[PDB]
């Protein structure tokens, strides 16, 4: 089958160069053009440009002209996208796509799995983890919410489990927000029976692979401060 | 320089519904319009090209119509696998351009959020910062207003929020909002409150605590 496989996620600092790749298989690489497409976090698709691998011809969208270089190496059926000097604003998912001309237009009939590029001046840092627990006398319903605040880490992602994976029902782990500090913060919460607050223990387990850290936090509210 | 505009930006629909999404070009593109589907984290998939041609392997419940400047993607009898974002794309002339996307979400009945407020932890306070969190659990529809009040004064600029995708079991949303202050600022006030407005609530709901009585 037709397949485009892209290189792995990148985390870079502004000013650094970067070249990402897109390997085609299951077809004649030289016979189909390759487009690159940008998708900024939470945004839509933007066409960047294309290359014809048979003769190395390139075309760029106006806003990408002179900002990036598309290239190809047909001997290894690979297309590339590169920047000489990254900026934080280059943070995005990047896709390569095969063009199949049909109905007298270029269509993107096969897509790579995407390459996540994160560009930031921030340095790798594991999270601090803080309990989210109600004030002592505030629980006035049959169900209560508890949680963990996972703060000040870089880069994404973290993974959060509850009671070492035993607790999965009613868990909501929210999308991280990027703080003005350049570090991420997220919360994970769980709803449980209010009667259990004094009997059962609830602990969040927070893994952050990029910093090689793991933090467990038993969630409670101390009776003095 | 052909701008593609889709409408609506989002809609909620039920399995079995006939769903229509529109795409308008800033100038004629003849028949050269394609539609793509994309799900979170995944690559887009081609559905329709040349306005009305169905891509090989795509279910025939997807159809496209239109020519010139006005186009429509129709999904007959929407299926569970069809909740996704849809993009139109013109291939009339370079540069190729996409519409901004239409998100097709799952319709359900109104559900008021349960609301919870969490004070900052002593561990965090020791380090110099106070994060106060407000949770809105399992609500529908997505539209919700969360307002922070500190000593009964509305706050602005010092909170961030995020929202989950629809729950796989009950199709609701949940939302977390974090108010962040320095420890010194946190310690100067008494009353911390999160006020929630939502269609499912007959009037706004406020959850609060008093520093020193929490
Ligand atoms: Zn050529
Ligand atoms: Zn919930
Ligand atoms: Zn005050
Ligand atoms: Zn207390």
């Amino acid at each position: 089958e037709v397949q485009l496989v892209q290189s792995g996620a990148e985390v870079k600092k502004p000013g650094e160069s970067l070249k990402i790749s897109c390997k085609g298989s299951g077809y004649s690489f030289t016979n189909y053009w390759i487009s690159w497409v940008r998708q900024m976090p939470g945004k839509g698709l933007e066409w960047m440009g294309f290359i014809d691998p048979s003769d190395s011809y390139t075309n760029y969208a106006p806003s990408f002209q002179g900002q990036v270089t598309i290239s190809a190496d047909k001997s290894i059926s690979t297309a590339y996208l590169q920047w000489s000097s990254l900026k934080a604003s280059d943070t995005a998912m990047y896709y390569c796509a095969r063009q199949l001309y049909q109905g007298y237009m270029d269509t993107f009939d096969s897509w790579g799995q995407g390459t996540l590029v994160t560009v930031s001046s921030a340095s790798t840092k594991g999270p601090s983890v803080f309990p989210l627990a109600p004030c002592s006398r505030s629980t006035s319903e049959s169900t209560a919410a508890l949680g963990c605040l996972v703060k000040d880490y870089f880069p994404e992602p973290v993974t959060v489990s509850w009671n070492s994976g035993a607790l999965t029902s009613g868990v909501h782990t929210f999308p991280a927000v990027l703080q003005s500090s350049g570090l991420y913060s997220l919360s994970s919460v769980v709803t449980v029976p209010s009667s259990s607050l004094g009997t059962k223990t609830y602990t969040c387990n927070v893994d952050h692979k990029p910093s090689n850290t793991k933090v467990d936090k038993r969630v409670h509210h101390h009776h003095h401060h | 320089d052909i701008q593609m505009t889709q409408s609506p930006s989002s809609l909620s629909a039920s399995v079995g519904d006939r769903v229509t999404i529109t795409c308008r070009a800033s100038q004629s593109i003849g028949l050269y319009l394609a539609w793509y589907q994309q799900k979170p984290g995944k690559a887009p998939k081609l559905l329709i090209y040349a306005a009305s041609s169905l891509q090989s392997g795509v279910p025939s419940r997807f159809s496209g119509s239109g020519s010139g400047t006005d186009f429509t993607l129709t999904i007959s009898s929407l299926q569970p696998e069809d909740f996704a974002t849809y993009y139109c794309q013109q291939g009339n002339t370079l540069p190729y351009t996409f519409g901004q996307g239409t998100k097709v979400e799952i319709k359900r009945t109104v559900a008021a959020p349960s609301v919870f407020i969490f004070p900052p932890s002593d561990e965090q306070l020791k380090s110099g910062t106070a994060s106060v969190v407000c949770l809105l659990n399992n609500f529908y529809p997505r539209e919700a207003k969360v307002q922070w009040k500190v000593d009964n004064a509305l706050q602005s600029g010092n909170s961030q929020e995020s929202v989950t995708e629809q729950d796989s079991k009950d199709s609701t949303y949940s939302l977390s909002s974090t108010l962040t202050l320095s420890k010194a600022d946190y310690e100067k006030h008494k009353v911390y409150a999160c006020e929630v407005t939502h269609q499912g609530l007959s009037s706004p709901v406020t959850k609060s605590f008093n520093r020193g009585e929490c």
